[PDB]
């Protein structure tokens, strides 16, 4: 770290055997969903005799 | 470049049937001066998917 460097955009101390180049950034959401519902009923007799 | 896709998908059912079965009788003046007969019957039936 002798004539010490540093990033261009200053905010590191690289060791002076080593350069940077600076870019980046990458991300990605997804996301998904399912649902349901179901139902039913019923039924009647009657009878009333005589 | 950033970007974004939604893809909704709804798809609802429905099957609402229903019954109504009723008989009679009432076969009343002579030998015998009264008796009577008359059954009921209903159903439903109701199926929602979604």
């Amino acid at each position: 770290y002798t004539n010490c460097k540093t990033t261009e955009d200053g905010q590191y101390i690289i060791p002076d055997e080593v350069y940077t180049i600076p870019q980046k950034e990458s991300n990605l959401e997804m996301n998904s969903e399912v649902l349901e519902s179901w139902m039913n009923y019923q039924s009647t007799t009657s009878l009333s005799i005589n | 470049v950033q970007e974004d896709h939604v893809r909704s998908s709804f798809l609802l059912d429905n099957q609402n049937s229903q019954n109504t079965v009723t008989a009679s009788a009432g076969i009343a003046f002579l030998n015998i001066v009264n008796f009577k007969v008359e059954t009921d019957y209903i159903s439903q039936t109701s199926l929602t998917k979604d």
